RNA sequence: ACCCCUAUACCUUCUGCAUAAUGAAUUAACUAGAAAUAACUUUGCAAGGAGAGCCAAAGCUAAGACCCCCGAAACCAGACGAGCUACCUAAGAACAGCUAAAAGAGCACACCCGUCUAUGUAGCAAAAUAGUGGGAAGAUUUAUAGGUAGAGGCGACAAACCUACCGAGCCUGGUGAUAGCUGGUUGUCCAAGAUAGAAUCUUAGUUCAACUUUAAAUUUGCCCACAGAACCCAAAUCCCCUUGUAAAUUUAACUGUUAGUCCAAAGAGGAACAGCUCUUUGGACACUAGGAAAAAACCUUGUAGAGAGAGUAAAAAAUUUAACA
RNA sequence: GCCUGUUUACCAAAAACAUCACCUCUAGCAUCACCAGUAUUAGAGGCACCGCCUUCCUUAAAUAGGGAUGGCUCCACGAGGGUUCAGCUGUCUCUUACUUUUAACCAGUGAAAUUGACCUGCCCGUGAAGAGGCGGGCAUAACACAGCAAGACGAGAAGACCCUAUGGAGCUUUAAUUUAUUAAUGCAAACACCUGCAUUAAAAAUUUCGGUUGGGGCGACCUCGGAGCAGAACCCAACCUCCGAGCAGUACAUGCUAAGACUUCACCAGUCAAAGCGAACCUCAAUUGAUCCAAUAACUUGACCAACGGAACAAGUUACCCUAGGGAUAACAGCGCAAUCCUAUUCUAGAGUCCAUAUCAACAAUAGGGUUUACGACCUCGAUGUUGGAUCAGGACAUCCCGAUGGUGCAGCCGCUAUUAAAGGUUCGUUUGUUCAACGAUUAAAGUCCUACGUGAUCUGAGUUCAGACCGGAGUAAUCCAGGUCGGUUUCUAUCUACUUUAAUUCCUCCCUGUACGAAAGGACAAGAGAAAUAAGGCCUACUUCACAAAGCGCCUUCCCCCGUAAAUGAUAUCAUCUCAACUUAGUAUUAUACCCACACACCCAAGAACAGGGUU
């Protein structure tokens, strides 16, 4: 029968070497998560239907901010093969009150909380 | 499905059948007594009264006896050179009173076919002998051994639970639960076919009551008749499985052992041809070698109360009359010599 | 409609039909829940909180006998006679906060209603009425219109003449003499002291009560009410006024 | 040539998993045969079927399993086994909730 | 205008129809959802309401809102039918010629019938034409009038005939018979919306449950960390705080759906066949679009409009092979 | 079947019905039949006159035909069903000529079924599974007129056949319920008749004929429980695998009450149970049954209602059938599948006197095919029976013959086996529906298949399929039958698509030649010549049917390859090697050509349906 899927812990143990491939670190590891749905729900599990619902990814390719801790890595865990993951990057910090009408989520993960819209 | 057939075989009463069958094969087997047995088997069954050796044995015996019921059993012995069964006089068709509860609690005697309880006192059941009921369990030979003095346990198997059942109901109802409750008696729900491999060479003595075409019930009863159409299958095979049961009990017996096969049907095939097969099976794929006893003496002892068909090869008939309507009834002793 | 079967056809089965199961309404044993349903004696309640309530907004005067015409004309009640309704059963509900001195005639009482009655310094007493004699008192307007003479009021049936016999009940057809000691016994049952009402100065209002035989307080059996023209009608012939007195 | 079988499955089984809150009288489990035995405030029916016999939280544990003497089959089971083996069995357990009630002040006579 | 590119009429019945499954030539006209119970909304009055009766532990009064059409073979009652045909009654008529003689004789006209062949098959004809053929003084053919009438008649029994369609006539009436069966069921627009089973003279249906819809109440619903769920003799599941979420339960009312398909997986039966038959978990299909050639079920992808902008998803088969001492 | 007669008006004329004769049963009698009769009579019925008793032949070939109380007995007769001598003939070999009708054109008049719209092609694939409409190719100006019937699963009856419906109806019954009605009696009432009540029959009347499975049977099952399937909470089917139950034993507090829970997926029902009163100091799988209604003072009890959620009481048969539907459900057919079937390779066991591999072939293995017997129920049940035969054939090659090669247990001739080749051909008769088969005679051969087991709007209906009737058998009967037999209505005027004038093969004879080969007996190739036969295309000088012409039975002409291998030179690999090495031959298709080629009224015609065409000097 078909069922849900039970990832061995082993998979989701980093190595040195996806350290120095992918440019984190285990220590200081990063707060957020931007979570974007790239593969349809459809032809999947309801199970998969209701996380993907749960976690707000309904509309594709629309980046979602998400906390990194384990309850929401269980719920990514479980459909993680319907989304793209990276760290939000903060160059410039979280943004203040003042700036916070002025930022932009950057393709790179960055939220630059200034957006001049002008040449370097 | 084709509805509309050519014509259909005429729907007999598997009495009819039953009719049909033993007709066409005894009216060969026996000749000019085919027209007595025919008779003796259609008209009413003589049944005997065999005293609870429990319950108040004597005086159930003398009440019996009252009745004008002598014990054949007993008059055997006497000129014979454990059981109290009353039985009427020769032509006499007078039955027994329904067999009610005694002082202690237990039936005072269980009404029986006499011819029945010849296998059991042929069977010899010396002191203390440990014994085997291959699948004998309609009570009767049971309770008969069973009131024998087989105080070295007795293991009553069968394949039917609901035959388990009665024969359960029957010992609550006549032996003590004090006889019943050690390993004196066990119950089984078992094929006496795996009884050879599940015990070898342990029993003493074993009495093996194979199933068979039981041709008096089957010419009575309408009910689960073995000779209804359905049931070919099994009635076909029935000496196959007679055969076989007979091995699994040769098998069981231990060297120097007695067993008695019996069979409540006149069929030559399925109990001349049943034991000599047995005998050659055993002799040539298990390499055991059985003699049979002779039973002669036995027949003459038990003449007087039963009439015997002579012309038997291996073992004794019983074959039913209307002075003693006591048979079907065959059986045959056979010691395992090696 | 849905599409096709019986549903769509319009001729699916009676209701309380289950497909030839055994119906829920039939599998279930018959037992007597509702036999002589429409026998059985039915009495509206008249708690005591509806009559203060009724004294104090006015719609019953308590100066005068209240019965089964006088809360119906105040609306107190609602009587419906082809109902199996006889009457006003009187409620202790409301007993512990009423404080009106009435003379109040019904159909039952309770013990506590009747004590709550008498130690307010009121009477009570419990009168029978036949269907026919409860209608007339219900809506006697009605009544005279139909034009008929006014009907004795016919006797409890027999299972009920004890109930209206025992002095303890105060019916109206008790020994007067055992009132007195039922109404001590109640006193003292209650903790309340019984006032003696010969002393009130309404004391005559308190003690009027009908004939047994008797609809109207003031209008005797075999009168004719011709309100045309506000008169009333005695027979005078013997056998008649022997008819109606008997 | 094979008749019955059509018997419906029972329904039998845990109907409280271990931490429910379980009111006096709820029934625990239901078993054709000892799965689980009873433990500390937790009562058997005549057809093995667990109750709690207090309001509290079930637990399931591990215990020695030491029968009744009278208990013939399994105490001649227990004479059969080694000096150092020791039955356990699976038992359910009742931790009662509430205190059986509370000294209050009805009078100041 | 066509040429260019895209596009597999509609309705109904279906798991699924361009389907080579049904209906439709077309125009006009006519042609098919009728209602209580209890609910909901809106008023009135209010412990009372109502124009007697009835209801009432906020009810009661009033209104609004809700339930199709066509079609059997049939059954029964009363009439009408023997101008056809079956048989019979009365009183009539016909039967050349030859042969044999007095014929249920022979050949053969009229006459009656209808063996075989061909034509015809909406025809000349709702049973005929041409030839051929049987009988043709007899149980023959036939004109006239009368008679037997339908749970009946009559019958050289073929279940034949009884006014073209008799295993039981025809007409009228009950009758708008009934039909779990077929077909049909007519303005616009939006929204939610698809199958656990049980019982059944029941598997072409229906009642309950499940699912679904609407309105209302308040409060946890889902996902889910440990801990926890058996001895005999695997994938997973259940329970489950946090967490991400916003749904859940209950109350009131009510229909409809309960003849399913393929794919992946675990099985059972078959032959480790079937586009084969069952059960279980999931997906898709009965719903849009893109792709795999065309394509219900495979892959991508969905929430809906305009744009003569843009980035992407799935998405194109690969391979060529034998010397030898 | 005795005969003459009768019958399904309108698919059966008969062996069926009747029939004289014979036989069985019933009735002793008059004023409406019988009958104006009386046992030699009348009625009902059976049966069929009379009479009598008790392997060979046919053919050449033969599934054909004939002969070795009841039961025999064919004299006569028969539009009955078979066989047959002789003759006859266009039935046929094998078709032709002519006349009339029809037909086509001109003139008048002028329907019918049918029809979603059509701007209406072919191939392959796809698909609700056989497409004009979809995908990829190919083709493609436009329209008339006349033919054809391959398709439009063509048009005609909500076809035929099969299944279903808590649909009908006819019939039979030992189906259930009745005896209202008649006929008998008996008891009452009256003094035989009448009336009432009973009993027995006859006669009828009403109503029903459960469900799931099983094609070659002679049935099984229907409710409840345990185990696997369903491994671990619950749940889980089967026309799945096994095993069981319709109780028993104890006790008599096996009493009364009551929180809270479980629950077989609903309900109904079924379970457990704290505490309390009162007492002492039930078990295990299932072991069953609702309502109503009966019995009972009450307590309580009552169906093997087992079709086990249970109609209070009802079976068969229908082909005499009917209606409503079903491709949801059968048979032909199509479509899946390849168990079965067939073919080819691998392996060498073993045969082949020795020898695996000339040839055959075991166990097995691998592939290919969709020609058999099955399985599946996916399209079609809202007019397509089916098998054979006739006619025309299209196609595959897994080749029967003819062609070219290799091997051989190939001396030659015969053969066997394998590769290549589908241009052409592949007979006529007897029995029998028969395909097939057997038999007779031939042939170079008498190939295996597919094409809706090709083709039935082109034909036939011989078997088989409805109504009729027999023999045998089943059944109480009505009726039935995978059996045998006799008979039995085969419609369509073509709207659309498509189509309607496109270098031969073989046998035999002779020569080579009774030569090669061989010891002989036998006996070849190649090449050449002559005769025929068929097939195609023409023609009428003869002959013939006939007659200003059309025809065959008459005459004339018919013309090239195809490639499997056998070799030369020669490397990779200095030999060798025919070469998916370069290369040289047998070796050729790149059919060679032939035919056709003129843009311009009326009459006749060898030209023709019309139109068109040729001649008019
Ligand atoms: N509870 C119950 N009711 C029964 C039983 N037998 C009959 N009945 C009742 O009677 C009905 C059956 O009627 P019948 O079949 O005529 O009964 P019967 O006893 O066989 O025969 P009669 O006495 O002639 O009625 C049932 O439906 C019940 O109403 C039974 O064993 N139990
Ligand atoms: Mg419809
Ligand atoms: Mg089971
Ligand atoms: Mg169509
Ligand atoms: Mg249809
Ligand atoms: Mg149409
Ligand atoms: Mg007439
Ligand atoms: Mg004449
Ligand atoms: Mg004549
Ligand atoms: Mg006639
Ligand atoms: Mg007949
Ligand atoms: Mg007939
Ligand atoms: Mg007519
Ligand atoms: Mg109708
Ligand atoms: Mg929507
Ligand atoms: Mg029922
Ligand atoms: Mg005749
Ligand atoms: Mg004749
Ligand atoms: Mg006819
Ligand atoms: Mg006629
Ligand atoms: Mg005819
Ligand atoms: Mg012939
Ligand atoms: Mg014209
Ligand atoms: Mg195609
Ligand atoms: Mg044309
Ligand atoms: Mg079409
Ligand atoms: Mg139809
Ligand atoms: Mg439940
Ligand atoms: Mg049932
Ligand atoms: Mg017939
Ligand atoms: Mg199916
Ligand atoms: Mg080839
Ligand atoms: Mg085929
Ligand atoms: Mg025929
Ligand atoms: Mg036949
Ligand atoms: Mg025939
Ligand atoms: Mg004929
Ligand atoms: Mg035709
Ligand atoms: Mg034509």
């Amino acid at each position: 029968k078909f069922t849900r899927s039970r990832i061995p812990e082993k998979v989701f143990q980093a190595s040195p070497e996806d350290h120095e491939k992918y440019g984190g670190d285990p220590q200081n590891p990063h707060k957020l998560h931007i979570v974007t749905r790239i593969k349809s729900t459809r032809r999947r599990p309801y199970w998969e239907k209701d996380i993907i619902k749960m976690l707000g990814l309904e509309k594709a390719h629309t980046p979602q901010v998400h906390k990194n801790i384990p309850s929401v890595n269980a719920k990514l865990k479980v459909v993680k093969h319907l989304i793209r993951i990276k760290p939000l990057k903060l160059p410039q910090g979280l943004p203040a009150e003042e700036n916070m009408s002025n930022t932009c989520l950057k393709s790179t993960g960055e939220l630059v909380v200034q957006w001049h819209l002008k040449p370097v | 499905y084709k509805k509309k057939w050519a014509a259909t075989e005429p729907k007999f009463p598997a009495v009819r059948l039953a009719l049909q069958n033993f007709d066409m094969t005894y009216s060969v087997q026996f000749g000019d007594l085919w027209p007595s047995i025919r008779v003796s088997l259609l008209s009413e069954q003589k049944y005997g009264a065999l005293v609870n050796n429990f319950a108040a044995w004597d005086h159930v015996s003398a009440k019996l006896e009252q009745l004008s019921a002598k014990d054949f059993v007993n008059e055997a012995i006497s000129h014979w050179e454990n059981l109290r069964c009353f039985t009427f006089d020769r032509g006499d068709i007078s039955r027994f009173p329904p067999a009610r509860p005694g002082s202690l609690g237990v039936m005072e005697y269980y009404l029986m076919d006499a011819a029945s309880l010849l296998p059991v006192l042929a069977l010899g059941l010396q002191p203390g002998d440990i014994v085997l009921d291959l699948c004998a369990a309609p009570g009767g030979k049971t309770l008969a051994l069973l009131q024998t003095g087989c105080c070295r346990n007795l293991a009553a198997n069968d394949l039917s639970p609901s035959r388990i059942a009665r024969l359960q109901k029957i010992l609550h109802s006549y032996v003590p639960e004090e006889i019943r409750d050690g390993n004196q008696v066990r119950v089984t729900s078992w094929d006496g076919r795996k009884w050879g491999e599940l015990e070898g060479d342990t029993y003493d003595r074993v009495l093996v009551d194979v199933p068979c075409t039981t041709d008096r019930h089957s010419l009575h009863e309408e009910e689960n008749n073995i000779f209804k159409r359905s049931r070919k299958k099994e009635r076909q095979i029935l000496p196959v499985l007679q055969v076989q049961l007979l091995a699994a009990g040769l098998l069981a017996t231990k060297p120097g052992g007695h067993v008695v096969y019996s069979t409540c049907s006149l069929s030559h095939l399925q109990n001349e041809y049943v034991v000599q097969g047995a005998i050659e099976l055993l002799a040539n794929q298990y390499s055991i070698q059985v003699q049979v006893e002779d039973l002669t003496h036995f027949r003459r002892v038990f003449m007087d109360t039963f009439c015997f068909f002579s012309s038997c090869q291996v073992g004794e008939l019983v074959i039913p009359n209307l002075m003693a309507n006591f048979g079907p009834m065959y059986f045959c002793k056979m010691r395992r010599l090696t | 409609r849905g599409h096709k079967g019986e549903r769509q056809r319009g001729t699916r089965p009676r209701l309380g039909f289950e497909g030839g199961q055994t119906p829920f309404y039939i599998r279930i044993p018959k037992y007597g829940f509702n036999e002589g349903h429409s026998f059985r004696r039915q009495y509206k309640p008249l708690s005591l909180n509806r009559l203060q309530y009724l004294i104090d907004l006015g719609r019953v005067d308590p100066s005068q006998p209240i019965d089964l015409t006088q809360l119906v004309n105040g609306r107190g009640v609602t009587i419906q006679p082809l109902k199996r309704d006889y009457g006003v059963q009187l409620v202790e509900e409301g007993a512990d906060t009423f404080t009106a001195k009435v003379n109040i005639e019904v159909q039952l009482a309770s013990e506590l209603a009747i004590a709550a009655i008498e130690k307010n310094g009121g009477v009570v007493t419990t009168a029978f009425y036949d269907p026919r004699s409860l209608d007339i008192v219900c809506k006697p307007v009605p009544f005279f219109l139909r034009g008929q003479p006014i009907p004795k009021r016919m006797l409890p049936p027999e299972e009920l003449v004890p109930y209206y016999t025992d002095a303890k009940n105060r019916g109206y057809l008790a020994d007067p003499a055992k009132f007195p000691e039922a109404r001590l016994e109640l006193a003292r049952k209650y903790g309340y002291i019984l006032p003696d009402i010969t002393k009130d100065e309404l004391f005559k209002m308190l003690c009027t009560r009908k004939d047994p035989r008797q609809i109207f307080f003031g209008l005797a059996p075999g009168w004719v009410v011709n309100m045309a023209d506000k008169k009333i009608l005695k027979p005078t012939d013997e056998n008649l006024l022997k008819y109606y007195t008997s | 040539k094979n008749l019955g079988g059509k018997s419906s499955g029972r329904r039998q089984g845990i109907k409280k998993m271990e931490g429910h809150y379980v009111h006096a009288g709820n029934i625990i489990a239901t078993q054709r045969h000892f799965r689980w035995h009873p433990g500390a405030h937790v009562g058997v029916g005549k057809n093995k079927c667990l109750y709690a016999l207090e309001e509290g939280i079930v637990r399931y544990t591990k215990e020695v399993y030491v029968p009744h003497p009278r208990n013939t089959e399994a105490v001649d089971l227990i004479t059969r086994l080694p000096k150092g083996a020791v039955l356990y069995k699976t038992f359910v357990h009742v931790v009662p909730a509430k205190p059986e009630g509370t000294f209050k002040l009805v009078a100041m006579l």
